[PDB]
């Protein structure tokens, strides 16, 4: 019921901001803040009003709210929006990140600003629609239309048409690397539906009847690779992640909040929801390749993070290290491991968003991007580097932050299922420390005479500090007290694991 | 260098922590004390890995 | 058989348009006026659209042994008529600045509409030939309209020699088939000896010139750069839309097209058309050559559906909807190109480097080019995506894995140049019928958006037409 | 050895091969109309050959 409205407010707000662009220029900032407030209101209403602590073994079909509507009846394509417990965590996270995106874009007036915000709400609404998606075509359409408006963001707002490096390399690799694999998973969807159409005799694009379709061995394996390729180019996996640092280092850091904190979520959401249950034996065969790619991703991202000299590419290469833990979590037979991935995933978004906001904040203070050029700014800034120290501290497994409990319950479940690949995996924490300290010492520890421009520094406004203070206190409560959201996700995680166990 | 070296020790310390939860279930010290001999009627070879890596 | 009133109601499209040529020719000889000729020609084509309802009152039937009138032909006649309507509305603003004899234009477009609506209705191999050539003679002569430039005449001459060459290949193939078979009727054909197959390959050569296939695509850049933009609207949309209907009907009816010997050859042509289109299309900095390059790839996607016409009945509606989406996308894009040349201006200066800006010059017209240019690619919320989606489904249905993979990797390669033109309209800047021309492209923009987001009503029309 | 990222470069070779192969195809076009008709004859030759091997 609430789901059609909850995916449509982003699109309605873009229309109204661009409508009132003719009326005024200070309107869309204040319009956008209220519209994202309504998005979190409906999302938090579903958290509180709904039975978040529901039955742990109520089957694979279980939803607090559900919407159905005929869209293309010839294939049974329907607007099958349906919200689960873990999907509701995803919706509340993106509503909060949308508030941060529209708050960081405050006091940013240009030649056109309504165009920026209709695009801003369009891309955030696309991610919400992926998170509420049970029909395969609706899932794919939303997956691919959140991908078009970021291209305009990197192009027309990466820099205003002055340098050609903001389109022809950064934005173009971002677009092609995702869309080729999106078309791969579309033909994977179609091969799965056609083998189901031979089995039964109905053209259906719905998840519940495609869940248990009979397929011979050696056939569903190729479709599982087809799903995983599109789910491995969106979250950074080892062979195909070259788009991520270019995308984050060129887009404005509000666009980078969208590009890191929430676009990385949807691929592991799809690995939990759409790839694991549909292909149980194929995923059981593919598991060790996934573990090898996971350990390679953690070690690889940390080394490339240590070796880099700038900051946006630095945090962009932390992200690829973080997601390796999540991939190993998903491809195991443990309930605790999956519940560790969820808390690690929410904390991943919350620990990347603050760093990107602050890195963009530091650049507009000093007008210099290279990290090794500055140094010793602690005597000049009064609140930026202290808050930045805790966010760099929250990146690695420091307890009292959500990242520690996240990565570390994965390791418990991972050692429960398989010893040797887990005992390799744990060493990324040592490597997490070295790139964390490298960031901290090269940027803030030292003498302010490392740069001439490090001798005249501005002040920090109240609202940026307010939205940084909220994230640090929110992330500490998730580290100390993670029970409420684990009780929320228990049943959804449990039935996925029980199906992955029982179907093999 | 102290920070790197102390986290190497902490990886070594958490290794025994995984093994103790896999073998004896509860991490409370006293409940561990009178749960350790109950669970160890058959196999003992893996406890040296737990305790050496705890050390 | 003789002439019955059922036959005249069935023939009503070919009749209203022919009566329009006579009235337009008499009006030219009477007054030689641009306003009256444009009004008389557009009224006849609109009268042909009205009379499509009356032939819908008539069922699926024959007129002569040359033609068969089905509901399939009803939709294809409609596609050709809107393209003819589209090209006259784009030609008035371009021809207002022309120096003299501004009135022969509508006469030739009307002849080409006769040719297009004659290839929609086909049942005998001779009607196939009366249609191809009726449309070529205006396309022989209209790319050479305004020969005062140094490249229009160049383009006309290159297209003239090559199109006569294709027609000679088609005619020689058309007879070498009829040597085996006792009749040239599509149905009566095929009643796998090498002479019939060899004759078939010659018709593929003569048909694949006009459909812009892989070893015959060399004309599609040059004349599209040389011809006037009003002619390019007709040359991109109407000719190949009308021609694709007759080549699909030949393989549906003829039992020889069921055999795999012709199927493998057409699939390789389709494979190479996508690849040899979408790789050479990147480097172009000219908008007219850019659209001409994309035309080769779009006709290739049509072929990867047509090869699986014989496996599953969904290929009929798949070809139909991609043709409808392809019409709207190219008309909007080529209308904006022609609408930038609001006077004759001698040689129009259009290029990808010449289209920096164009949003702070004319914002509405830049939005139309962007919407259509994203619709050409495969971006959703546009009708091109639904058309792309059915051809992927048809290739999956018929297990043509190399061909459907070619469409995806061809889409992956071809996304690049469509996106540059979409963003190049947002860099820093370096009469009454004109408003009517703007209305036509703006009307098409609204249509492609609402039929990308909401595509069911167009499918209802297509399943209504398909037999 | 990781000062430049290896696997980003080694999965860019599809773009490298595509751009270089696309440049070769552009150079294959001439503009002289005799070779256009030769392309038509050489398409007829290969289509008949490909039909006679089936």
């Amino acid at each position: 019921m609430l789901l059609p409205w909850l995916i449509l407010i982003p699109f309605i707000g873009g229309f109204l901001c661009w409508q009132t662009e003719r009326f005024g220029v200070k309107v869309p900032r204040w319009i956008a803040l209220i519209t994202m407030g309504l998005t979190l209101a409906l999302s938090l209403q579903l958290w509180l009003q709904g039975g978040y602590s529901l039955t742990q073994s109520a089957g694979i079909p279980q939803w607090q709210s559900e919407f159905d509507m005929p869209w293309i009846p010839r294939f049974g394509i329907s607007i099958h929006l349906a919200i689960d417990g873990l999907s509701l965590l995803m919706v509340v996270l993106t509503g909060l990140l949308g508030v941060l995106a529209v708050l960081c874009s405050w006091k940013e007036i240009e030649k056109y600003q309504g165009f920026f915000h209709l695009n801003l709400m369009w891309i955030l609404g696309g991610v919400i629609g992926v998170f509420l998606a049970i029909d395969m075509f609706l899932f794919f359409f939303f997956w691919e239309m959140m991908l078009v408006p970021m291209y305009f963001l990197i192009a027309l707002w990466g820099h205003k048409a002055s340098d050609g490096k903001t389109r022809i390399t950064a934005a173009t690799k971002f677009f092609i690397y995702t869309q080729a694999s999106g078309l791969v998973m579309l033909i994977a969807i179609l091969a799965l539906v056609f083998v189901h159409y031979n089995a039964t005799g109905v053209w259906t694009f719905n998840y519940e009847e495609l869940l248990n379709t009979p397929m011979s061995s050696g056939v569903e394996y190729l479709l599982m690779l087809g799903f995983f390729i599109a789910f491995a180019v969106k979250m950074p996996v080892v062979p195909l992640h070259g788009w991520l640092p270019d995308a984050h280092s060129q887009a404005p850091t509000a666009g980078s909040v969208d590009l890191a904190g929430i676009l990385l979520k949807t691929a592991a959401y799809g690995l939990l929801r759409f790839s694991l249950p549909l292909f149980p034996n194929a995923s059981a065969e593919f598991a060790p390749i996934a573990m090898w790619l996971g350990v390679i991703g953690i070690f690889y991202g940390a080394w490339m993070a240590f070796a880099q000299t700038d900051i946006k590419r630095l945090i962009a290469y932390t992200s690829v290290s973080h997601m390796g833990f999540v991939l190993i979590a998903i491809y195991t037979g443990s309930q605790l491991a999956y519940q560790g991935a969820v808390i690690q995933m929410i904390a991943h978004g919350l620990s990347a968003a603050g760093l990107f906001i602050l890195c963009g904040q530091l650049y507009e203070r000093i007008h210099t991007r290279d990290m090794r050029m500055m140094g010793g700014l602690w005597s000049k800034m009064k609140w930026l580097p202290a808050l930045s120290l805790f966010f760099a501290v929250a990146t690695l497994g420091m307890p009292g932050t959500g990242n520690f409990v996240g990565e570390f319950m994965i390791l418990f479940g991972s050692f429960q299922v398989v010893p040797v690949i887990t005992v390799i995996s744990t060493f990324g924490l040592v490597f997490a420390s070295v790139y964390s300290l490298a960031m901290l010492h090269r940027a803030y520890f030292g003498k302010a005479k490392s740069q001439i421009a490090s001798q005249e520094l501005p002040g920090m406004s109240l609202r940026e500090l307010f939205m940084i203070l909220l994230l640090v206190v929110l992330l500490v409560l998730l580290g100390f007290y993670p029970q409420p959201i684990l009780d929320t996700s228990h049943s959804a995680i449990g039935n996925i694991q029980q199906w992955f166990v029982n179907s093999v | 260098k102290a920070f790197v070296v102390t986290r190497v020790g902490d990886v070594f310390l958490a290794f025994a922590l995984f093994i103790l939860y896999n073998e004896l279930g509860t991490l409370n010290f006293r409940e561990m004390v009178e749960l350790a001999p109950a669970h160890f009627a058959d196999g003992n070879n893996m406890l040296m890995w737990a305790t050496l890596m705890l050390l | 058989m003789t002439i019955t009133p059922q036959n005249l109601i069935a023939l009503l499209p070919l009749l209203i348009v022919g009566l329009t040529v006579v009235v337009v020719m008499l009006s030219i000889a009477w007054r030689r006026n641009h306003f009256l000729n444009a009004t008389l020609s557009v009224i006849g084509l609109n009268a042909a659209l009205v009379s499509l309802w009356f032939v819908g009152q008539a069922g699926a039937m024959d007129v002569t042994p040359l033609m068969r009138v089905d509901g399939f032909a009803m939709l294809y006649t409609g596609l050709v008529l809107l393209a003819s309507l589209a090209t006259c509305t784009f030609a008035y603003p371009w021809l207002e600045g022309y120096n003299d004899n501004k009135d022969e234009f509508y006469l030739l477009v009307l002849i080409a509409a006769l040719g297009g609506i004659l290839l929609a209705n086909a049942n005998h191999l001779a009607s196939l030939f009366l249609g191809i050539e009726l449309i070529s003679l205006p396309l022989f002569g209209l790319v050479g309209y305004a020969f005062r430039q140094k490249r229009s005449l160049e383009a006309s001459i290159k297209y003239t020699i090559l199109s006569a060459a294709a027609s000679s290949f088609l005619l020689f193939g058309m007879a070498l088939v009829y040597a085996q078979s006792g009749d040239l009727s599509f149905v009566a054909l095929g009643k796998n000896e090498p002479l019939l197959l060899a004759g078939f390959g010659l018709m593929i050569v003569g048909l694949g010139f006009k459909l812009s296939l892989v070893p015959f695509h060399l004309w599609t850049p040059d004349v599209y750069q040389g011809a006037p933009a009003p002619v390019s609207t007709f040359l991109a949309t109407a000719s190949k839309i009308a021609i694709f209907g007759v080549v699909m009907r030949l393989f549906l009816y003829a039992p020889v097209g069921d055999s795999e010997a012709i199927r493998v050859v057409l699939a390789i042509i389709a494979f190479a058309s996508i690849i040899f289109g979408n790789l050479m299309a990147l480097s172009q900095t000219n908008i007219k050559r850019l659209l001409g390059y994309s035309s080769i790839s779009h006709l290739g996607y049509l072929l990867v559906a047509l090869i699986a016409l014989q496996t599953g009945e969904m290929s009929m509606e798949a070809v139909g909807v991609y043709l409808a989406g392809y019409l709207f996308s190219s008309l909007g894009a080529f209308g904006v190109v022609s609408l930038m040349s609001s006077p004759y201006r001698g040689p129009d200066a259009d290029s990808l480097f010449s289209y920096r800006g164009l949003f702070w010059h004319r914002p509405i017209l830049a939005a139309v080019m962007t919407v259509m240019m994203l619709s050409l690619a495969g971006i959703p919320m546009t009708l091109g995506f639904i058309g792309k989606f059915y051809v992927l489904a048809v290739g999956v249905q018929a297990h043509l894995w190399w061909l459907v993979g070619a469409v995806v990797v061809g889409s992956a390669i071809g996304l690049y140049y469509y996106l540059r033109v979409a963003v190049s309209l947002y860099l820093h800047a370096p009469n009454w019928q004109y408003s009517a021309g703007g209305i036509v492209v703006l009307i098409s923009a609204l249509l492609v958006l609402v039929l990308g987001v909401w595509p069911q009503p167009l499918i209802s029309i297509v399943r209504l037409a398909m037999p | 050895l990781l000062k430049r990222d290896p696997l980003n470069s080694m999965m860019n070779i599809p773009a490298v091969l595509s751009r270089f192969a696309g440049k070769g195809l552009l150079l294959s076009e001439n503009g002289y109309l005799r070779w256009y008709v030769a392309s038509m004859s050489i398409g007829a030759v290969v289509v008949l050959a490909l039909l006679m091997v089936l």
